[PDB]
RNA sequence: GCAAACCGGAUUAGAUACCCGGGUAGUCCACGCCCUAAACGAUGCGCGCUAGGUCUCUGGGUCUCCUGGGGGCCGAAGCUAACG
RNA sequence: AAACUCCUGAACCCGGGACGAAACCCCCGAGGAGGGGACUGACGGUACCGGGGUAAUAGCGCCGGCCAACUCCGUGCCAGCAGCCGCGGUAAUACGGAGGGCGCGAGCGUUACCCGGAUUCACUGGGCGUAAAGGGCGUGUAGGCGGCCUGGGGCGUCCCAUGUGAAA
């Protein structure tokens, strides 16, 4: 780099590739869906996890899962692509609202209702 | 807001008792003496060790506790104190007590924090002539925290008065039980009107 | 070739002050006269001269050796903590007013080259003048 | 205040017009070291009373031709062609690198 | 009578046709709260052994510093290996601010306010050693004079 | 002389390989194209300063030595995360 | 903590109620100064002053490591957790729930996006003997850096004086 080699060039900034090729800032994008599959986190697991094929309101399939056990959809749902890789499904990424036009957490959870649906369990009686 | 409820149940939370709920929190129990240690089933096991960041944090939270406030306004005015070109932390301490709720508390007219705030809110207090409601009110050297004319004609206020006559003011805020009033002066500090804490610890965890 | 002979000089400061040698042998120039002038003046170096070796005008600088320290090995504490070549044949750095460095935020010491010859940090500070930055020491 | 600059006259190859090549100074914002670059201002010589090598002073004016701004004041010196030499040498070396 | 204070420990291990025998270590610093500080690298089979013994090796590898105005003099930087620590004095209204271990030893030193950053390799040990020698290189105007006045 | 590729042979569960009998490309000469390479110091060119104890190619000075550049052993200070 | 007690008066109604509005114009001196008569309020009987005044919404996230908070059945590489290492291959503080607990509070979380960190495009602030990385070596072109003194120009430079650097 020695003063001169420095003066001539100017060391390329950074340029990021981002972890969400959902494009046009889509941490909420359409999700139309189909298929189901299963796979496994690397080696020691086994489960299910859907595959929401989306098409966004722009394009393309991806693998969209949800929170957890207990689905609700049949098709459509407008599942809003979210965005987070976990220890498998080479990509994982872009989970689902759970609420919108389908899903809504499940029916039995006492915590993450802030996205696992269920307004207020409210003992009521 | 201001927690409210099982208040000095949280006095054993610190592990330390405080002039918080006033009466039932000084004399023979802050809910203490009966039992002093962090509440819940887990209180007297055989504790471990809080990391530096954690204990310093603890100290900060204790500060927001004795003053009884959301760390909102608190933290904001802290960096506001960093703006003032003097030694940030200490200057901050003076300008920290300066809030009229617990100011009027240690000035006398209040037994507990909850009290002081409740009262000032209801327009029960008038500094330098103007009757207001704002308890989050800092005061300049030379004011006059007078009390309302019907608030002098109230009772538990007199109780607070006479249950005090024999206490040296924080060497600046004179108590006028002649017609219920308080004369405001100067700026003390952690050496003048101190309290059992270390300030620059809080300061050191504060901004990382 | 040494288009930067000053660099060679302070280089031999590192060398000779490390190897601890009574005084080092080097060439001469008016600049370096002014240099060791201030260098010795601000109580840093011990000496300099205008002698000759092999019939050529050579400069030789003494060094300042403080109290003989001990520990697991003598190593007398050297006044030359460290020097540094600033206006490198490339960075013709220029400076005047609050453009003055600090070096050790208070103490330290530096040297500069203005139309008023070779000055120092606190000196040119009082002066209210400036020029070009050349070297530093502590 | 009409700004002027000391420039080196080149290209007599034109009628009543010469093109001055100049080189200006500046350090570097955030690196340091001074710099000296190409900028060729347009030298307005009414009867080609100036030519190659002869360095002169150049003067900013009003648009006189297609892009031709600037003009010419006092001459500086002759016996030149050395700077010019370096210049066109660089030119040929421009036209010495290819993608064919 | 000082202030016996720790830093961290180490779980050293290796295997053989007799098992996979470990070995343990303790990182301790003896500090009189404010003044003379001392680092202690204790290496031993059992844990509390290494604890107290690294405490006493701290009681052996001593130093102090010009505790100048609840802070330090000049402003400096020190590298050991490929790890380096950064230093500049700060008046009150700044406090002791650095990484875990740095602030730790600085409390074993009695510091009140000091700018200190860390750069390069980020390994506890080398950092601590760098600390110790950097401590040994803190001067005053006095120490300035012995050198800058002549002999 | 030689040897890919190639053939059988031998060996092996298998032998598109070692061990075998052959045998060409080619190895070589001409000019020309390759324009490659662990083109190896895994270490750009130039000047300097900081211990020498010891063999050695050459150059000189009438010479146990001094000395001007190289081929190595060692290791002072210093550098490397460590080897170095 | 509650319950129980003594307590003030949110919200709620009653009496009043703004500022923001003195111009312009008219009369006067001249239609110039000054003074004097005066339309002029949507906002909205609202900020607020007085009275009577009643105890009256609390919710979110974490509880393996980075992090401060762990006790209990269930779950058995199955159902799930998932920022990074990983947790269940039936004694799971990491998955469900329960309790207590920790952060916060009209706020609490989750995701998208720039940066400090990150000295990880290294100017303060980098590396290329084995960790990314020295050209196949020669070679010289533009380019950059220029051994010792005397003076000359004083473009770059330095300080000093001034214009600007608007407001926010």
């Amino acid at each position: 780099p020695t003063i001169n080699q420095l003066v001539r060039k100017g060391r390329e900034k950074v340029r990021k590739k981002s972890k969400v090729p959902a494009l046009k800032g889509a941490p909420f994008r359409r999700g139309v869906c189909t298929v189901v599959r299963t796979v496994t986190p690397k080696k020691p697991n086994s489960a299910l996890r859907k595959v929401a094929k989306v098409r966004l309101t722009s394009g393309y399939e991806v693998t969209a899962y949800i929170p957890g056990e207990g689905h609700n959809l049949q098709e459509h749902s407008v599942v809003l692509i979210r965005g987070g890789r976990v220890k498998d499904l080479p990509g994982v990424r872009y989970h689902i609202v759970r609420g919108v036009y389908d899903a809504a957490g499940v029916k039995d959870r006492k915590k993450s209702r802030s996205k696992y649906g269920t307004k207020k369990p409210k003992e009521a009686a | 807001g201001r927690y409210i409820g099982p208040v000095c149940r949280l006095c054993r939370r610190e592990g330390v008792k405080l002039y918080l709920k006033g009466e039932r929190c000084y004399s023979p129990k802050c809910a203490m003496e009966r039992r002093p240690y962090p509440p819940g089933q887990h209180g007297q096991k055989r504790a471990r060790r809080p990391s530096d960041y954690a204990v310093r944090l603890r100290e900060k939270q204790k500060l927001r506790r004795i003053y009884g406030i959301s760390e909102r306004q608190f933290r904001n005015l802290f960096e506001e104190a960093s703006k003032k070109k003097g030694v940030t932390g200490s200057v901050f301490l003076g300008l920290l007590e300066s809030r009229l709720d617990n100011v009027v508390y240690r000035l006398g007219f209040a037994v507990s924090r909850r009290q002081a705030r409740q009262l000032v809110r209801h327009g029960h207090i008038t500094v330098n002539g103007r009757r207001v409601d704002l308890p989050s009110y800092r005061v300049r050297p030379g004011d006059e925290i007078a009390v309302a004319e019907k608030s002098r004609n109230l009772e538990l206020i007199r109780q607070n008065l006479e249950a005090m006559k024999g206490r040296k003011v924080g060497p600046w805020l004179s108590l006028d039980v002649e017609g219920m009033k308080g004369k405001f002066l100067r700026l003390p500090d952690r050496e003048d009107l101190a309290l059992p804490v270390n300030e620059q610890l809080v300061i050191e965890f504060y901004s990382r | 070739m040494l288009t930067d002979p000053i660099a060679d000089m302070l280089t031999r400061i590192r060398n000779a002050t490390r190897v601890y040698k009574e005084s080092t042998d080097v060439p001469a120039s008016r600049f370096k006269e002014e240099i060791l002038r201030i260098l010795a003046r601000e109580g840093f170096i011990k000496g300099y001269e205008r002698v000759d070796v092999d019939g050529k005008p050579y400069l030789r600088v003494y060094l300042k050796y403080g109290p003989r320290r001990q520990g697991p090995d003598p190593r007398p504490e050297q006044v030359i903590h460290h020097i540094r070549r600033i206006s490198k044949p490339g960075r013709r750095v220029y400076v005047g007013v609050k453009e003055i460095p600090r070096v050790r935020r208070g103490l330290g010491i530096a040297i500069l080259s203005t139309s008023k010859g070779v000055l120092t940090d606190r000196e040119a500070r009082k002066l209210g003048v400036g020029g070009e930055l050349i070297c530093e020491v502590w | 205040p009409k700004k002027v600059l000391t420039g080196v006259v080149v290209s007599d190859k034109m009628q009543k017009t010469v093109t001055v090549l100049v080189e200006r100074q500046f350090p570097h914002p955030l690196y340091g070291k001074v710099i000296k670059r190409s900028k060729k201002y347009l030298a307005h010589d009414p009867e080609e009373k100036y030519k190659l090598g002869d360095v002169v002073e150049i003067i900013e004016s009003r648009p006189i031709s297609k892009r031709k701004r600037f003009r010419v004041l006092r001459l500086v010196e002759s016996g030149r062609m050395d700077l010019v030499e370096k210049y066109l040498i660089r030119r040929q070396n421009y036209e010495s690198l290819s993608k064919r | 009578d000082f202030e016996e204070k720790m830093i961290l420990i180490r779980r050293t291990a290796r295997m053989q046709a007799g098992g996979r025998r470990f070995r343990f270590g303790a990182l301790v610093v003896v500090g009189d709260r404010q003044g003379r500080v001392g680092l202690g690298f204790g290496k031993a089979p059992e844990v509390p052994l290494a604890v107290q013994k690294a405490g006493y090796y701290a009681r052996r590898n001593m130093v102090e510093v010009p505790l100048q105005n609840g802070t330090i003099p000049h402003e400096i930087e020190v590298e050991f290996g490929a790890s380096k620590i950064v230093l500049k004095p700060a008046a009150p209204g700044t406090g002791v601010i650095a990484g875990a271990v740095p602030r730790a030893i600085l409390e074993l030193a009695g510091v009140t306010d000091i700018l200190t950053k860390e750069l390069g390799s980020r390994n506890p040990i080398n950092i601590a050693y760098a600390t110790m020698e950097a401590l040994r290189q803190l001067r005053t105007k006095a120490d300035v004079e012995r050198l800058r006045k002549g002999e």
